[PDB]
């Protein structure tokens, strides 16, 4: 007899053991980045004679 | 059931404003033996953002 999730299974002659394992790990890496830059140059010159 | 959260929020804002304004006006007048007239005007404006 072999039981997996309330279901009766068969172990063949070549397989030693087939056991469901939980083994769960997930990683989630999010990146956010912004850069701003501004430049302004007003120049005015007047001459009268 | 382990969890591992990390949040590193960073916000930087820099603003620079500079304004320069210069104006000069000169006038000279002389009337006697001979009429003489002189006028001078100078204007300068500079702005940086």
């Amino acid at each position: 007899p072999h039981y997996i999730l309330n279901t009766r299974f068969r172990k063949p002659y070549n397989v030693e053991s087939y056991t469901p394992q939980t083994q769960g790990k997930y990683e989630f890496i999010l990146k956010e980045y912004e850069s701003y830059s501004d430049f302004e140059r007003n120049v005015t010159e007047k001459m009268a004679s | 059931y382990r969890v591992l959260f990390y949040v590193d929020s960073e916000k930087l804002k820099q603003n620079d404003f500079n304004s320069v304004e210069e104006k000069k006006c000169k006038s000279s007048g002389w009337h006697f033996v001979v009429k003489f007239s002189s006028h001078g005007c100078k204007e300068l404006e500079n702005a940086l953002k």
